[PDB]
């Protein structure tokens, strides 16, 4: 508390507060409709003056009166886009955006149109990207989801219903408040989905309370009815049964099916089964990669349209919009907030970013797609997702084990933490029976928890894939670079370099670079060019370097010539993008139409290159990939051959690389050529790769979904195979029980085509190349609570016998049996008729006695006459609820049954086409709103859909179009609407 | 509403003198340190704390140099600093001497 030590130094006091206020700077500090996006331009401003003056270039002021621009304004909804002109704008915010648009697009478009050196390929790719920008901007007009509705007052516009609209490719920060009428007239299906989304049958708060008492699951041999979608296949149905049986035992699992089998459809159908069948409709979270997330969104839109699936991406304000407009049914409360959504789709980045706002949610299910990202137990995603309070988890992946058993240990610890332990690593040098016993124990321990289906087990039309390992001899430059690096020779590695800045850290990386190409090193092309091309550097020698600097490039050139001779297309996969640059320049000076994909390419140009390569009229021959890019969603159906230039440490990356072209539905026999350098560092790379492949074939492949005696022999055989090295009509495009099939795709075929310096670029190639160089110089260049709750349902719907399931699951009834609620409704309806007739019998005899007394008093005047006038000018208790309307209960029951039978008899296909016919009701011209016979049919249609007395639901229903005709000093009101409903039903009946 | 030229600079002066974060990005400074180090010898590894200590040393040295430079510019009846102010500061400090 009090300080026990002080300072005897007599210093002055110092104010240490460094907090500053800028209130002395307000003299120069303080004392929403503008141009935001410009989309399209039109060559005619007002009218077509003529076709003259079509030559030359316009200036900036010339385009100010010649073009009209499509404008999306600030805080607008991409539907109020206006075709404006510079003189029609005046001076608003965002004029610099319009100037930049006009300058850049008009100047560059007329420059590429009017230039003489622009080819047809450039003009068609700029037209294609212009059309891509045009229909990408045109996609913003279509709504995608309606968030919330409000009643807002305009400038003397009384009250207007106003929807919160999300668009197709826009996010929740572009969600806008718009009129209900044009949204209904534009996309009424989303309006009907929104109207289903208020009074939905499935809520998180109505979920079951299964606490280790889940019901037994019977096997489903048919597709369930609540999964509408398309059609479910047999293997997907067995996966559904496996997931349901695993959840019935309270166990977590890994769906280890191969890519292309439709794992998304399987988990969407399992979520639908968990919501509809087992009534576990609480908050579920699905964590997916961002690139595949539209492929999950359309799957939820197609297969489970009745679900409240929401998307969680974007910046801070969009996630805030999702958080306080869509998470809770009651966002304005302060106590316990229950959830509104059913499924939350999100990514890893917003799990890490918003773990506080998402970890405090009692989730019922987690589904993590691409669980190999979760392969590390030390990563931040692992501790973020492992801290979640989720009862049941599921991991969806294609490769459960990639490097060793520690990764699979991390996955099974994330699934269920503690009954499964792995502490002993595997060693191929031991090969004892105890290791085989451990492997069989791991086989029998994770067998029901992993379901794996291969592409060779289902869809019996897939052509086989055979990969060939080719080993080539290094060049002299590669050999001397390998000798200089391995026996480090910094002075010799510098040599003729002026800078001489060589880094020999990561020795194995430099050895791999030397095994790939000497041109990866700095100042290395000059030494090859001066010693072989005689210093002239005139094109043809430089490419002559590019084939003979590396020992793999001669085999690659021979393979490209052989595949150009045939009708085949080739993908080239590399680990380094600088090698991709080397091959890109090799095909550039070579003159082959190539396309490329790496990490530097943005996703728009990636999609452009993928669609250009997959087009049926594609002139592209070779497509280059960096191996670890693009995700699992790259479609490369048109290609036939895959060449792995650099072997990955992880073989699952190479399997994904060869499965880029080996997808479901491939019409050609796919071969993979793996380019290997002899007696270099890539040999132990392939040794580690085949060790990991042997491990994956041991654990994962033998535990999918009299042979147990031969299992102890074939595990020993595969461990003897894994303990030995492999290093002790060649490029044919042809190929002519499963235990010896894995003994294939591992042999090494050597290649010793020693070709001299001058024997490449022959007289056919040299004549066309020298002519192009010569032509270039010429061209330069039931209690009481249930009784009152059922009484409110009688005034809304009517009879509770046929609507017992509707009121119970919507919260209008308590947690009780359906037969107990049905029996209480029938007893109250029967007792209402007897109590109504008891009071009406005594009232009839009262007026007879009062009329007799009035006749006696009439002769005295020629009092009792006032007694007869007062009498001339129905409540009961059923189950403790007093003053119940016994007369109105039977009248509303008969009126609702007559209205429901009349609508279904003649307007079963469409209830909005109901007409009153020749029946003319009383006029309602004294009301403040224009009420006609068309408005009377709209009110009666909403009574059979929303219920009687639901004035808020009738006014918010914009299908009838009576939102502005009802006020809730204005007429008609709530009391006037109730009287007109009873008078219309009594007149028709 | 446009601001007078000078009050924004005073706001940044009052803002950056309060906070103590590093005003130079980490990766360009690491690249600069490695480029400067690699001419003395090749194959140099760097601890993260070593580059951080070099960063705060550069921060303190350059902030003190701009204080001396601002004093030189104010002494020359100016509010704009110039390279002649910098070479005066370093000379009087003895760095150019």
């Amino acid at each position: 508390k009090i300080p026990t030590r002080f300072s005897n130094r007599q210093n002055k006091t110092v104010n240490y507060n460094i907090d500053y206020s800028d209130d002395d700077l307000l003299e120069s500090e303080d004392d929403f409709h503008g141009i935001d996006i410009v989309i399209n331009h039109r060559l005619k401003t007002s009218l077509e003056e003529g076709k003259v003056l079509e030559k030359t270039v316009p200036d900036l002021n010339n385009c100010k009166e010649n073009y009209e621009f499509l404008i999306k304004w600030t805080d607008e909804s991409h539907l109020h886009n206006t075709w404006e002109t510079y003189e029609s704008i005046g001076q608003v915010r965002g004029l610099k955006r319009l100037d930049n648009y006009c300058k850049q697009f008009i100047i560059e478009d007329q420059q590429v149109r009017l230039d003489p050196y622009v080819t047809a390929e450039d003009i068609e790719i700029m037209d294609m990207e212009r059309e891509r920008r045009l229909d990408e901007f045109e996609e913003f007009h279509v709504p995608e989801r309606i968030i919330d509705s409000q009643r807002a007052s305009l400038e003397d516009g009384t009250s207007q219903l106003q929807y919160l609209v999300k668009w197709r490719r826009l996010n929740y920060d572009e969600a806008t408040w718009e009129n209900a009428t044009d949204i209904v007239k534009l996309a009424p299906e989303q309006v009907k989905h929104f109207q289903n989304r208020e009074n939905s049958k499935i809520l998180p708060q109505y979920s079951s309370n299964y606490t280790s008492q889940r019901p037994r699951f019977e096997k489903l041999s048919v597709q369930p009815p609540f999964i509408k979608g398309g059609e479910l296949r047999d293997f997907q149905l067995t996966g559904i049964n496996w997931m349901a049986f695993l959840w019935s035992k309270g166990d977590n699992g890994i769906l280890a099916d191969e890519m292309g089998l439709g794992k998304t459809v399987q988990t969407v159908a399992f979520i639908s089964w968990l919501i509809f069948a087992r009534r576990q409709n609480g908050p579920h979270i699905i964590v997916v990669p961002l690139s595949t997330m539209p492929a999950w969104l359309d799957t939820f839109e197609k297969w489970a349209p009745d679900l409240n699936c929401i998307c969680y991406m974007g910046n801070q304000k969009s996630r805030d919009t999702i958080r306080e407009y869509e998470f809770y049914t009651n966002p304005r409360a302060k106590g316990k907030k229950t959830m509104k959504f059913n499924v939350l789709l999100t990514t890893y980045e917003y799990i890490l970013k918003d773990r506080a706002e998402l970890g405090s949610i009692k989730w019922q299910f987690m589904a993590v797609d691409e669980a190999h990202r979760l392969k590390n137990a030390e990563s931040s995603l692992y501790e973020s997702l492992n801290s979640f309070k989720v009862a049941n988890r599921m991991l969806i992946t294609g490769t459960p084990l990639q490097n060793n058993i520690k990764e699979l240990a991390a996955l099974v610890n994330f699934l269920m933490p503690g009954r499964f332990t792995i502490d002993q690593e595997i060693d191929f040098e031991n090969q004892d029976e105890e290791q085989e016993e451990y492997i069989h124990d791991l086989h029998r321990r994770i067998q029901p928890f992993i379901l794996r289906r291969l592409k060779k087990d289902v869809e019996k039309s897939l052509p086989s894939k055979t990969e060939r390992i080719l080993r080539v001899e290094l060049s002299d430059v590669q050999t001397e670079y390998y000798k200089n690096i391995l026996t480090k020779n910094y002075s010799a590695l510098t040599a003729g370099a002026k800078g001489g800045h060589f880094s020999l850290l990561n020795i194995m990386n430099e050895l791999k670079k030397a095994s790939n190409h000497p041109y990866l090193f700095d100042n290395a092309e000059e030494r090859v060019l001066q010693k072989f091309g005689d210093g002239k550097m005139t094109r043809e020698n430089v490419l002559r370097g590019l084939i003979m600097s590396s020992g793999k490039m001669v085999l690659l050139d021979q393979l490209l010539t052989r595949l150009k001779k045939d009708g085949h297309r080739v993908l080239i996969f590399s680990q380094m993008v600088r090698m991709l640059d080397i091959l890109g320049d090799y095909l550039s000076i070579k003159g082959i139409n190539f396309q490329r994909l790496d990490g530097t390419v943005p996703s728009a140009q990636r999609r452009i290159s993928i669609d250009h390569f997959n087009s049926p009229d594609s002139n592209d021959f070779v497509f280059l990939l960096s191996t670890r890019a693009g995700g699992l969603g790259i479609n490369l159906m048109t290609a036939d051959t895959v060449v792995i230039f650099d072997s990955d440490w992880n073989p699952q990356a190479d399997l994904q690389a060869m499965a880029r072209a080996h997808r479901i539905g491939q019409k050609n026999h796919v071969m993979v050529y793996r380019l290997v350098s002899k007696d270099t560092v890539e040999e132990e790379v392939l040794e580690r790769a085949r060790k990991k492949m042997i491990l994956e074939y041991a654990i994962i492949s033998l535990g999918v979904t009299k042979k147990n005696e031969p299992n102890a022999g074939e595990l020993s055989a595969i461990l003897k195979f894994g303990a030995g090295n492999m290093f002790t009509d060649v490029l044919n495009h042809a190929e002519d029980l499963g235990g010896e099939e894995f003994l294939k795709q591992f042999e090494v075929t050597d290649y010793k085509a020693d070709i001299d310096w001058d024997d490449i670029i022959p007289e056919e190639e040299l004549k066309k190349l020298q002519d192009e160089e010569q032509k270039r110089k010429d061209e330069e260049y039931i209690g009481e609570s249930e009784v009152r709750a059922l009484y409110k349902a009688i005034l809304k719907f009517g009879n509770l016998k046929e609507i017992l399931d509707e009121l119970i699951a919507d919260g209008t009834l308590p947690v009780k049996s359906f037969e107990k609620y049905g029996e209480t409704y029938d007893e109250m309806m029967e007792a209402a008729k007897d109590c109504v007739h008891e009071e009406e019998k005594n009232r009839k005899e009262i007026l007879e006695k009062l009329e007799k007394h009035a006749t006696a008093y009439r002769a005295k005047l020629k009092n009792p006459l006032t007694r007869l006038s007062l009498k001339k000018r129905v409540l009961f208790n059923f189950k403790g609820v007093k003053s119940l309307n016994a007369e109105s209960l039977l009248s509303r029951v008969e009126d609702l049954k007559y209205l429901k039978n009349l609508i279904n008899s003649n307007y079963k296909d469409d209830p909005l086409k109901f007409s009153l016919g020749n029946n003319t009701p009383k006029p309602v011209q004294n009301w403040s709103s224009n009420w006609t016979k068309e408005e009377d049919e709209k009110l009666l249609i909403g009574v059979f859909k929303y219920g009687y007395g639901s004035w808020t639901q009738i006014r918010d229903d914009p299908f009838l179009g009576i939102t502005d005709k009802i006020f809730l000093k204005k007429v008609p009101g709530a009391i006037h609407l109730g009287r007109r409903v009873d008078y219309l039903l009594s007149f028709l009946r | 509403h446009r601001y007078r030229p000078g009050t924004v600079a005073l706001r940044e002066i009052r803002r950056y003198q309060k906070s103590t974060e590093l005003l130079i990005r980490k990766l360009p400074f690491q690249r600069l340190v490695r480029e400067i180090a690699q001419d003395f010898k090749t194959d140099l590894r760097f601890q993260s704390s070593a580059v951080m200590a070099l960063q705060e040393a550069s921060e303190a040295y350059l902030v003190a140099l701009f204080e001396d430079t601002n004093l030189c510019a104010i002494h020359a009846k100016r509010v704009t600093i110039m390279p002649k102010d910098i070479q005066l500061a370093r000379r009087i400090r003895g760095e150019r001497a």
